């Protein structure tokens, strides 16, 4: 249709809500799985040496 | 069953321990008996023949 100065406004609404994501939901996102996966790990070096 | 293993390792061990024992324990029972026995027959022949 028309293009408007709503492109460069939704730039500005764009970029923040990637650094805001970046910094404060990722990381602490990929933290709780991880950990869990490594004690699932850890578990399982257990029940070798349970064995062993 | 890690931690319930390794409290099961230290009975088979100590099993092994004290059996190793008596079994030593009954074959040198055994040296002493033979070796006491062939005393009891040896001074009766050394009379056997002295007699002779």
């Amino acid at each position: 249709m028309n293009l408007n100065a709503t492109i460069l406004g939704q730039a500005i609404a764009f970029v923040l809500f990637v650094l805001f994501a970046m910094k404060y939901v990722w990381p602490p996102l990929m933290a709780a799985i991880e950990k869990r996966q490594k004690e699932i790990a850890d578990g399982l070096a257990s029940a070798e040496r349970a064995h062993k | 069953d890690l931690d319930l293993a390794k409290a099961s390792a230290t009975d088979q061990l100590k099993k092994a321990k004290a059996e190793a024992q008596v079994i030593i324990e009954q074959a040198n029972k055994r040296r002493s008996q033979i070796l006491d026995e062939a005393k009891a027959e040896a001074e009766q022949e050394r009379t056997k023949i002295v007699a002779q």
